[PDB]
């Protein structure tokens, strides 16, 4: 329950000590844990008690926390969750966790989605920095122009330029010449100078500003933002395991690791100066270094792959997650902010559809690609945007999702169109319903509707539908019965008249691996002509005693 | 078994007057075969030992 | 007893058909089908005329 | 070498990927243009094999052409459709989640590992909280609880070496850090010095589930599981319908809600979503998983459009519908059939009739299966034209079956044996079920269009056992005691009765002939007067022919008779009216003495016999079968003159309203009463016109009174409503009603008469229809009890026993020592002094005329063999049992005492809680028990016997099974009776009679407890309260004490033995003169004293009673509730006090909820205390003072503490009587050999009270058979080790834990039973009898014994 004390008491900028019974959190009982957890309730919320006072208000100013950011501001989840009423339904848990959210709408998610830009957007201004990413970036297009005849490959699904989309096909180009000459510069004038020391912090900055322009597909934003990350951990797995072996070969733990590395990272220089500092451990290193220096010259093989130093995978790797903190934080608040709007579309259709439950939470994974294309740069509300796509997971959720069968969605809901027409069937008609009044409310024929009606209900054995004749089955799995119709027919027409038993086995397959037409029968019948087809047909006349088929018909049955 | 569920038992009883020494070779009650796997599906293991 | 009520006939199949598992039918007899006993039936212990 | 049992544990999340093959992936199970069952969903066949036989998806390899293969194009399993049962799937669970038999299964499971609030670690599994879990740089330690929102600094100095976290992740993680090697050594030194008690009510479950963790191979992480298996659909048989529907149901549905659930979860944390929505879809997630295992369970149900919910997967198993009682330990069976009975009196006791197409349809594999072996058909298919066709060739094949064939017949339900028997064809016409006649006793057979039920045996084996073991011929008798009911029936009997019953002129009124044409001579009849000198045998016991002869006064039907008879007995035995009362006997008679072969063929040819002659009887019901008193005129100038008057009374101020209301019910069954005197003399003999040439005032041929006195169907309480008045009934509340029905049924019914009779006619009626129930139920649930006593050994060197006894109520001898005794053995060299100074050994077999010897010196107590005195492991010993009653001889070693005992006493308590009951539209009692009666000239001797002679005018018997022989003129007995002791006797001994002569009398309700000798009266072996209590009337002052013995006693004085006495002037006792032995006179409870010490008295009179309502084979009774804490073995939930501290009480240290009374001693110096319930009543309040447990408040004795406070022997002595009684007042003289079974069973378990180094613990209760490793290794090694013992756990507790544990899954509380199953890990032995009917085995009991003992060489090898 809690929500009623922590917002009030925000509200007020202020809670008294004994205002925990006025506004009681209606679910707990912990008097003597007060005493402690009234530290996380105070520097963000601080006040206590005494008679009275005159001029004293001002306290707050000079005592307390500034952003609310994600601390006992979220992980309250835990503290307004924990009496969920143990038998009594999801339907229910609900109601507390979003205990969190009251209605952030109109301006305060738009402002989640200005703080998603200042994510994105900044990232970007890292891309543009780390001389890696920006390498990466250029390689996605070297890859595939490099062949001297090609239009497609990686050249589509990328360019993506979200400027505002205000580009044509020569403008597209140039997004590999005008960032291109930005890059090729920058790429080493990061070593005049110094890495950001006068003009190379100017060309890192205007090659980041060309990149805000390089606002991206969220997956090809996200492989180059995923390249910075393992390019940063090629750094930091060698930190976590040389620090590791710090304790583990040279009992030297955490602080002692930080106080000989972080100014001077690149090689055994400083694990040389940890044998230099004497101790008995560093002592030890007489006799052992060798196998120290078979791991830290794989940082230093970290610098020789790229012409990095340390020196910058200090700051940009983390201006980058700042960039991250912002643009995921947002990407979770956004979906956060929303969570009430998806009760309210989601539960119309949890209607007995099939559980009044589960509906809600695929809208709140629909609610994801909402928030991944919210483009608030048309100038539209994210009510509207919930009312199409979130409003469309939930449909699909139960539609062909959870069911027995699944179509092609038109051939799902197309049943479905049926139901909805049946409205005026069964009262303009209207005692039963008939499929021949149906027939004039599609204007179409009955049977070309049962295309759908004949299988997508629940589907009959039908095993490749009719196909599975000609498939893979044709092997003697199958064609075992073939070579049994085949012989009884080779009987019964090697029996019948000396001359009419050819003919009537040609065209369609009937006895040989090839069925002939004239030329090698014609050469095994003599004397005559087509004779040798019309006798195909001959038989229905005086072949007409019926008994003619008595060694025949099994072929259907074995 | 050989009147019931045991599919391998009941088949072979059915034509042991054919052999003319009508005995009764089972093989398997099914309905307990079932139940070592319903068992299973519950989450409890369950096999067997031999004498 | 037993009298066909509506011809609900079924195809059967037994298919194996190799040239050493072609033991009789599919060369030397009954080479016509072998339609399972499925046709609705008077149930065994049941007489009396057909009425509609 | 045959695979020998079973044993269990749960699915390791790690070791189900040795039994399955990936995640069931999705929902659906087929593909638009495509029947190819879904891919990769609850059909994917590369999870669970091929689809059609041998056939994988998308082509290739389908038909027998090929198997053993894995399909490319869509990689799919090529295997057989039935793979599908047994291919198993997964999916794995985006949480550690429960598993609903673990938490919802009071007592539970997972509280019992970490011994902390049930209420709510299901919130921890729900993911509402965090925990800490493990470290050595700890600030925080284990098990402290946690919201969230803190953490942080002091990892920079703490943060190597410690851990703490949320919900069912965290609770999982802490069950990685114990050690068994030191945790299960160190639980156990309490038990030296110091050990608790209600934290060991609850933590010994927990210490027994850690030490079963142990010695069973249990690991605690199988509590909190992250991977659900996937029921095989074969087992949920997925296919589609020729309607385009699916088979979608139920245990397919439940794991689709479960997928998507899951789905959604993955999906959820593999976009690393807010964490509210993966929350509540872990709680979701766990909602369906739990709900898919036991829907309904988890307080709410998943369900579907037409309301219901969906079948779980623990509705195969925990509640009736599940495989144990539904498709195992009952099942629908092949070669079988059913239809409506009817009577075949020409099918010979060994045979059944079966119409020519049921004959047919049952032996079809005999003809296909036997023209392919002849000729006589050119194949299996032309032959349809043949065998249905019923043609010739048919019936050589038949009759090569038939004339040696044992068909199997049944008549469910089958509460008893003779429910199900076996036969032999012959052929018939028509649609029915054709039954022989002495068969339809054994049965039950109720002829309103009910059935009955055929089973063709069709192995060698089973045809052989069925012809030795199941044959009619071959189990004649009542596995209770041994009378046959497989039977002379229902009107067979009367015919029976009619050729032998006689008549005043009778045509023939002295007549003889023989050839039944003289019926066609012209004066003949079967009650003509006979009489004929016939020589006479008898069979000895070594084979020899005791040869008699003797003038008879007997009839043309009594001499045709001597046609049937096994003239092998004497002639003599026929010269009375064979009445149901009587026939039985004849039987029973040659059983005990001819042999088998002799008695069936005098029980089969007595059926033709019947059928001959009574419809011949012409017997009837009628308008002048129903005669009534004329005097009943007189009668109403009485009794409804004497309610005249009363109710007056009422008026002028001289009884109030509720007196008033007996005072005429009273009346109103005096009037009932002595109208039913007057109509026995006009029913029986009142031809009065005053003779000569007139008044053949004869005892009478009306047909009702004929009914009842042949036992046809009669009754007195049918006679009352048929000949003088119907009298009173019940209303629904059970009490009687002032307004009776003075009328019958010739007089006539108004509308109230109906109507008011008809309420209590529904009542009963409602009651038959529903306390079966409570009765049918109980049945099912002892067997799994009852079951492991198959006779296996022979002595089990037991030299102890029960002294059991007469039942002597102290004051009647309602059962001799013959019918307690039939067929046990002794456990002491029995003696006693009398009149022949009898010696009968131990190791003795008890057959009846062993009984005769020590009932001539009246023997009142015998030590015997007990199947509670049966050491044996699962089955029994034979010394324990002796005789079989039903086969009838010395008890076949492979015989199932456990389940006939069980049925023994099922089917007659839910038989007779409806067969009284049916009858509430009238009531009456009526006995004639008192007295005893000669009937021809002769001499009296006195035998069995001691007697006295009387002050106050008395000649009385002496003496407990005491007897009176008649004897004629010249040295042959005539007639004996049984007399009971304190009779009194109206003859001397060598005195002389005539007949229609009273010889003997006592009390309606008692034998008198009567004394030897004169003197002062005295008590002995008796303590006021603690062995009898008080009851006071007016008059002069008036006094009775009943006598309390085995439901009613204090601890301090439990096992006393309360015997009234004659003493001297002062002091002590008149010893028995001839026997010179203390004058004292011992007795059992719920007799009532009715003199007291300091009273003086004579030889031959009296100073005890009983209020007995005799019961009997009649009148009739029924009832149960009160027998059930005797087999569940308690105490009263209320302890309303009995004090065990003589005298001085007082109250003094009251306490918040219950009173404490505090006491001492009437000599002493010691106080004591006692918890009296918060607001009982007391019948005592400062005077009122009395010895250690009187009428201070009533609670009754509780009968586990009979076992804790006398011992094994002593509390069966009285189970094995109280609930036997029951049975007696009902008639249903059970043997004690039967009763014993369940209390052997309660006394199932045996208690432990410490450590060792074998089966030994404190707290426990084993299986008896186990803790004998004891004896099995200390007597042989020395070992180390404790204090064993007996319980008396009830059926709802002994059966829960057995070791054939496969047995115990069947009893229900299955979730209970079945989680002990899972946490012992149990391995069973195949020991009872259900085990080997659940794994299709033979079962352990005769031919299946007869078995188990190679198993016995295997388990036993060297």
């Amino acid at each position: 329950q809690l929500k009623l004390l922590v917002t009030r008491g925000k509200e007020q900028g202020y809670l008294t000590y004994a205002e925990v019974n006025d506004h009681l959190p209606e679910d707990i009982v912990d008097s003597d844990q007060i005493e402690d957890i009234i530290q996380m309730i105070n520097d963000m919320g601080i006040q206590v008690m005494e008679e009275a006072p005159d001029a004293d208000d001002l306290m707050l100013a000079e005592n307390t926390a500034d952003e609310d950011a994600a601390e006992a501001a979220a992980q309250v989840l835990s503290s307004v969750e924990s009496e969920i009423g143990r038998t009594t339904d999801p339907v229910r848990m609900y109601m507390r966790e979003m205990g969190t959210v009251e209605l952030l709408t109109r301006e305060g998610e738009i402002d989640i989605a200005k703080r998603i830009e200042d994510g994105i957007n900044q990232v970007q201004c890292s891309v543009a920095e780390y001389p890696e990413a920006i390498t990466y970036l250029l390689e996605q297009y070297d890859r595939v122009e490099a062949e001297e005849a090609r239009l497609s490959d990686l050249i589509t699904g990328f360019v993506d330029p979200n400027a505002e989309n205000s580009i044509d096909p020569e403008l597209a180009r140039e997004k590999f010449a005008e960032l291109r000459a930005q890059y090729v510069v920058t790429r080493d004038t990061i070593k005049a100078k110094g890495r950001s020391h006068a003009t190379a912090q100017e060309e890192i900055l205007k090659l980041s500003e060309v990149f805000k322009q390089f606002r991206l597909v969220p997956k090809q934003f996200d492989y180059l933002v995923n390249s910075m990350r393992v390019m940063m951990d090629r750094v930091r797995t060698q930190e976590r395991l040389i620090m590791k072996l710090c304790v583990e070969q040279c009992k030297m733990p955490k602080k002692n690791f930080i106080t000989l590395f972080t100014g001077n990272e690149t090689s055994d220089t400083w694990f040389n100066a940890a044998i230099a500092m004497n101790k008995p451990w560093s002592e030890k290193l007489h006799d052992v270094s060798e196998e120290v220096h078979r791991a830290l010259q794989k940082l230093q093989q970290i610098e020789e792959e790229t012409g990095l130093t340390i020196e910058q995978v200090k700051d940009i790797n983390r201006r980058m997650s700042i960039g991250e903190a912002k643009a995921r934080r947002a990407k979770k608040e956004m979906v956060e902010a929303n969570l009430r709007l998806v009760i309210s579309i989601a539960k119309k259709y949890t209607n007995r559809g099939l559980q009044f439950l589960d509906l809600i939470q695929e809208g709140n994974i629909g609610l994801m690609k909402a928030v991944d294309k919210f483009e608030y740069r048309r100038g539209y509300k994210f009510s509207t945007y919930a009312t199409w796509w979130i409003r469309q997971a939930i449909t699909r959720s139960i539609a062909d999702q959870a069911r027995t069968i699944r179509i092609p969605v038109h051939m799902i809901e197309t049943i479905n169109k049926l139901n909805r027409i049946s409205r005026q069937m069964l009262q303009e008609m209207g005692r039963e319903p008939t499929p021949e009044e149906l027939a004039e409310r599609m204007l179409m024929p009955e049977d070309k509707i049962r295309k759908v009606l004949k299988i997508s209900m629940e589907t009959p054995i039908g095993d490749d539908e009719d196909s599975h004749l000609g498939i893979d089955f044709i092997e003697d799995t199958t064609s075992a019965t073939t070579e049994s119709l085949r012989a009884a027919t080779h009987d019964v027409l090697a029996g019948l008249t000396a001359r009419e038993a050819k003919v009537l086995r040609m065209r369609f397959g009937i006895d040989m691996n090839t069925d002939y037409t004239l030329e090698e029968v014609g050469k095994q019948f003599d004397v005559t002509r087509e004779r040798i087809r019309q006798i195909e047909a001959k038989a229905l006349r005086k072949l007409r005693h019926p008994s003619r088929s008595e060694v025949l018909r099994s072929f259907l049955d074995d | 078994t050989v009147k019931s569920d045991d599919v391998n038992g009941r088949t072979k009883m059915y034509k042991n007057i054919v052999d003319g020494n009508h005995q009764m070779e089972p093989g398997m009650p099914e309905s307990f075969n079932v139940l070592l796997k319903e068992i299973r599906s519950l989450g409890i293991n369950i096999e067997l030992e031999d004498e | 007893g037993g009298d066909i009520l509506v011809g609900k006939v079924t195809p059967k199949g037994e298919t194996q058909l190799t040239p050493e598992e072609k033991l009789l039918r599919a060369i030397f007899g009954e080479k016509a089908s072998d339609v399972k006993d499925s046709s609705l039936r008077v149930p065994n212990g049941v007489s009396g005329t057909v009425i509609d | 070498e045959e695979f020998d049992a079973i044993k269990i544990a749960l699915a390791s999340p790690d070791m189900i990927r040795s039994w399955s093959f990936g995640e069931v992936k999705k929902p659906e199970t087929i593909n638009y243009r495509t029947f190819k069952p879904e891919r990769d969903g609850l059909f994917c066949a590369r999870i669970f094999g091929p689809v059609k036989d041998y056939e994988c998806l998308c082509g290739k390899y389908k038909r027998l052409k090929h198997r053993g293969v894995i399909c490319e194009k869509c990689g799919v399993e090529v295997t057989q459709t039935k793979v599908r049962r047994e291919r198993m799937g997964h999916i794995e669970l985006a949480s550690p989640t429960a598993h609903i038999w673990f938490l919802k299964s009071l007592p539970s499971r997972i509280g019992l590992l970490l011994d902390m609030p049930l209420r709510d670690i299901e919130r921890v599994l729900y993911f509402e909280s965090y925990v800490v879990i493990e470290g050595g740089m700890t600030n925080l330690e284990r098990q402290q609880i946690l919201t969230e929102e803190q953490y942080l600094d002091a990892l920079e100095e703490f943060g190597d070496e410690f851990d703490a976290k949320m919900g069912a992740e965290a609770i999982q993680a802490l069950l990685k850090s114990m050690d068994l090697e030191q945790e299960c050594e160190q639980l156990r030194e309490e038990l030296n010095e110091t050990n608790s008690e209600t934290k060991r009510k609850k933590l010994t479950k927990r210490i027994k589930l850690l030490e079963a963790f142990v010695q069973s191979g249990n690991k605690p992480e199988w509590m909190i599981l992250t991977v659900l298996p996937v029921l095989p659909p074969d087992l949920r048989p997925l296919v589609p319908l020729d309607g385009g529907r699916f088979a979608t149901s139920d245990l397919n549905d439940l794991y689709r809600r479960v997928i998507n659930r899951n789905n959604r979860l993955k999906r959820l944390l593999d976009l690393a979503a807010p964490d509210i929505i993966v929350r509540n879809e872990k709680r979701m997630l766990q909602e369906a998983v739990d709900a898919l295992l036991d829907n309904g369970r988890r307080g709410r149900a998943i369900t579907g459009s037409n309301k219901r919910p969906l079948k779980s997967l623990a509705d195969m198993i925990k509640g009736k519908q599940g495989r144990f009682r539904q498709n195992l330990l009952g099942k629908r069976v092949d070669y079988s059939g059913r239809s409506v009975i009817t009577v075949g009196p020409y099918l010979r006791l060994h045979q059944c009739g079966l119409p020519k197409k049921m004959a047919l349809e049952l032996f079809k594999p005999f003809i296909y299966g036997k023209l392919e072996l002849r000729g006589l058909a050119t194949t299996i298919k032309a032959a349809k034209k043949m065998v249905e066709r019923e043609e010739a060739v048919v019936w050589d094949i038949l009759d090569e079956v038939i004339r040696e064939h044992p068909v199997l017949l049944n008549r469910a339900p089958t509460l008893h044996r003779l429910g199900i028997q076996a036969f032999e064809p012959v052929l018939i016409e028509g649609k029915a079920i054709q039954l022989h006649p002495l068969v339809c006793a054994a049965y039950n057979a109720d002829f309103d269009g009910d059935q009955m039920a055929v089973h063709v045996p069709l192995t060698l084996e089973a045809q052989l056992e069925a012809r030795a073991l199941m044959m009619s011929t071959n189990n004649i008798l009542s596995p209770a005691n041994g009378e046959p009911i497989i039977v002379p029936s229902q009107d067979v009997v009367l015919g029976l009765y009619y050729m032998t019953r006689d008549c005043v002129n009778a045509k023939g009124m002295v007549l003889t002939g023989p050839a039944e044409r003289l019926y066609r001579s012209g004066l003949a009849s079967l009650h003509a007067r006979v009489k004929v000198r016939i020589t006479e045998y008898e069979k000895d016991a070594n084979g020899e022919l005791v040869a008699k002869t003797s003038l008879k006064d007997t009839t043309v039907g009594r001499a045709i008779l001597w046609m049937i008879v096994p003239k092998g007995l004497p002639y003599s035995i026929v010269n009375q009216a064979l009445g149901k009362k009587a026939i039985s006997k004849m039987l029973n008679t040659c059983y005990r003495i001819l042999g088998l072969k002799p008695t069936v063929i005098f029980a089969d040819q007595i059926m033709y016999t019947g059928f001959a002659y009574a419809a011949r009887s012409g017997a009837s019901v009628g308008i002048d079968d129903m005669v009534i008193p004329e005097k009943k005129h007189e009668i109403i100038s009485e009794a409804e003159a004497e309610v005249a008057e009363i109710q007056e009374q009422f008026q002028s101020g001289l009884v109030t309203a509720g007196e008033r209301y007996n005072k005429v019910i009273d009346i109103w069954a005096a009037a009932n009463d002595r109208v039913s005197k007057a109509m026995m003399d006009n029913l029986q003999t009142e031809t009065v016109i005053n003779r000569d040439g007139q008044e053949e005032k004869q005892v009478s041929f009306n047909s009702i009174y004929m009914m009842a006195d042949s036992g046809a169907r009669g009754s007195a309480a049918q006679i009352r409503q048929l000949a003088g008045m119907r009298g009173l009934m019940a209303k629904p509340d059970g009490s009687i009603i002032e307004t009776p029905i003075t009328a019958n049924f010739r007089e006539g019914l108004n509308v109230l008469q109906y109507f008011i009779s008809t309420h209590g006619a529904r009542k009963g009626l409602a009651d038959t229809a529903l306390k079966t129930a409570n009765s049918g139920y109980l049945t099912r649930r002892l067997v799994d009890v009852a079951q492991d006593l198959v006779v296996t050994e022979d002595d089990c060197g037991t030299h102890e026993g029960i002294m059991m006894t007469p039942v002597i109520e102290g004051g009647d001898v309602k059962e001799p020592l013959r019918d307690r005794v039939l067929g046990r053995v002794t456990a002491e060299d029995v003696l006693k002094p009398g009149t022949a100074d009898i010696l009968v050994p131990r190791n003795t077999l008890l057959h009846e005329q062993w009984c005769d010897l020590l009932e001539e010196n009246s023997v009142d107590a015998v030590k015997v063999r007990s199947v509670v005195s049966c050491d044996t492991d699962f089955g029994v010993c034979a010394h324990c049992y002796g005789r079989d009653l039903a086969r009838g001889h010395i008890i076949n070693k492979g015989e199932a005492i456990g389940v006939i005992a069980a049925q023994s006493i099922g089917e007659p308590g839910t038989q007779l809680t409806m067969r009284t009951f049916h009858i509430g539209g009238a009531a009456s009692r009526a006995a004639a028990e008192s007295s005893i009666q000669v009937k021809n000239k002769g001499s009296i001797k006195l035998s069995n016997v001691k007697s006295v002679v009387n002050s106050s005018g008395k000649l009385v018997i002496t003496s407990r099974n005491t007897e009176l022989k008649l004897i004629d003129e010249f040295g042959r007995t005539k007639e004996s009776y049984k007399v009971p002791y304190g009779a009194v006797l109206a003859k001397g001994d060598g005195e002389q009679v005539a007949g229609g002569e009273t010889v003997a009398n006592w009390d309606p309700h008692t034998m008198p407890v009567i004394t030897e000798v004169s003197g002062f009266v005295r008590f002995t072996d008796m303590i006021d309260g603690q062995t009898i209590t008080r009851q006071t009337d007016e008059l002069t002052g008036l006094s009775s004490l009943v006598v309390l013995d085995s439901a009613e006693r204090t601890a301090g004085g439990k096992d006393l033995r309360p015997a009234l006495k004659i003493v001297d002037a002062q002091g002590n006792d008149v010893l028995i003169p001839g026997t010179d032995m203390p004058a004292q006179y011992f007795l059992p409870g719920k007799a009532i004293v009715q003199l007291e010490d300091g009273v003086q008295i004579s030889s031959g009179d009296t100073l005890a009673r009983i209020p007995q309502e005799s019961g009997g084979t009649k009148d009739i009774t029924g009832g149960l509730p009160r027998v059930a804490d005797l087999f569940e073995a308690r105490r009263p939930k209320e302890p309303a006090i009995l004090a065990e501290i003589s005298g001085i009480v007082s109250f003094g240290k009251e306490t918040k909820g219950k009173r404490r009374l505090v006491i001492t001693p009437v000599d002493g110096s010691d106080p004591y205390e006692e918890m009296i319930p918060k607001w009982r009543q007391l019948n005592v309040f400062e005077g009122e003072r009395v010895e250690r447990g009187d009428v201070i408040s009533d609670g009754p004795e509780a009968p586990h503490d009979i076992l804790r406070l006398r011992g094994v022997h002593a509390v069966t002595r009285y189970i094995v009587n109280e609930v036997q009684d029951v049975y007696r007042l009902q008639g249903v003289k059970i043997n004690d050999k039967h009763i014993e079974v369940i209390v052997r069973q309660m006394l199932r378990k045996a208690t432990i009270v410490n450590a060792g180094s074998s089966d030994f613990l404190e707290g426990e209760q084993v299986e008896y058979s186990r803790v004998k490793i004891a004896n099995r290794e200390l007597e042989a090694n020395g070992k180390v080790g404790a204090t064993y013992s007996r319980d008396l756990l009830g059926i709802t507790k002994a059966s829960l834990a057995t070791e054939s544990f496969i047995s115990a899954a069947s009893f229900q509380e299955t979730t209970r039973v079945l989680t002990e199953a899972a946490v012992a890990g149990k391995r069973d032995e195949l020991r009872g009898l259900k085990e080997n009917v659940i794994v299709g085995r033979l079962i352990p009991a005769g031919t299946g014994y007869a078995y188990h003992q190679d198993r016995m060489r295997r388990r036993a090898a060297g």
